[PDB]
This record gives structure tokens, C-alpha cells and sequence, in this order.
């Protein structure tokens, strides 16, 4: 955002929307891949507490750790705290989830992760 | 003569510039550009 003459130089997704509080416009401009754009947005949002420092935002981009209540987690662990198998979020077996893939598509709902 | 100036008697004729009363506007010579550069010589940069 700062260093006004940045909009004439080429840019770095990391030298605009990472090491600096950025516009989703410059984010949109730099991303275009609107799926990953939503991903980066989701990042930003969850990383709202990971805005600083820089390496914290880098880790929040890695996504292996759940931020706060766990909106950002994108790992491969699909097991409950006590070893019970996780039911498919979209499937109705054995429970029909009021809160499921249709209601939360932006969390990247995997098989049972 | 009157063009010469003598200080003692404060003798100095008053006259107008010839190019102010009658303008001879010939335009200006500007065939070439004229550019202002960046102090360092290279403005923007990258990383490699
Ligand atoms: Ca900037
Ligand atoms: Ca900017
Ligand atoms: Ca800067
Ligand atoms: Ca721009
Ligand atoms: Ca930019
Ligand atoms: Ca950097």
C-alpha cells in the first residue's frame, strides 16, 4: 500500500499482500486465479491474527496449523481426538449435517479431514 | 552621441527593448527530445 510509486513497478504478492497491509484489489490484481484468490482471502481473514510478523503470515500460508478456532487448517488429519473415524462432511451417513459442504464451501472440505 | 552614459550629470537616455514593442515570433527549435533520468541510473529493479 505504502511507497506510492509501487503501482508502476512490477509487484510481489509477498511485497504487497504479505510484508504490507494490502488491498484485496492489489490482491485481486495479482491473483486473478479467483479460486486461489478466495484461498488467499481466506488466508488473510484467518491470518487476521497472523498479519504480523512476516514469517507468521508465511506459516499461515502453509496452513498446517489451525488459527484460533481452526478456520484455516488445511492438513491431512482426518481423525477425531479419540481415534473415531471422521464422517464425510457432505454425506448424510450417519447424520445429515445442517453445517456441511453446501454451507461451508470455502473451508476446502476434503474427504474427512 | 547619446548612447553612451555619463554618470556626473546623471546623463542616461531611456529606451525600450526592441523585441518587446514588436514581437518577432519564430517559434522555437525543438527537434530533439530532452529527458530527465533517475539519479541511480536504473529506476526500477527486480531480484535475481
Ligand atoms: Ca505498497
Ligand atoms: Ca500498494
Ligand atoms: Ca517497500
Ligand atoms: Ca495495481
Ligand atoms: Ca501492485
Ligand atoms: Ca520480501
Amino acid at each position: 500500500a505504502n511507497t506510492f510509486l509501487e503501482e508502476v513497478r512490477k509487484g510481489n504478492l509477498e511485497r504487497e499482500c504479505v510484508e504490507e497491509t494490502c488491498s484485496y484489489e492489489e490482491a485481486f490484481e495479482a491473483l486473478e486465479s479467483s479460486t486461489a484468490t478466495d484461498v488467499f482471502w481466506a488466508k488473510y481473514t484467518a491470518c487476521e491474527t497472523a498479519r504480523t510478523p512476516r514469517d507468521k503470515l508465511a506459516a499461515c500460508l502453509e496452513g498446517n496449523c489451525a488459527e484460533g478456532l481452526g478456520t484455516n487448517y488445511r492438513g491431512h488429519v482426518n481423525i477425531t481426538r479419540s481415534g473415531i473415524e471422521c464422517q464425510l462432511w457432505r454425506s448424510r451417513y450417519p447424520h445429515k449435517p445442517e453445517i456441511n459442504s453446501t454451507t461451508h464451501p470455502g473451508a476446502d472440505l476434503q474427504e474427512n479431514f | 552621441d547619446r548612447t553612451r552614459y555619463f554618470s556626473m550629470w546623471n546623463q542616461a537616455v531611456d529606451s525600450y527593448d526592441p523585441d518587446v514593442r514588436i514581437i518577432e515570433n519564430h517559434g522555437t527549435e525543438d527537434e530533439l527530445p530532452n529527458y530527465c533520468f533517475p539519479l541511480g541510473g536504473i529506476g526500477i529493479t527486480d531480484t535475481f
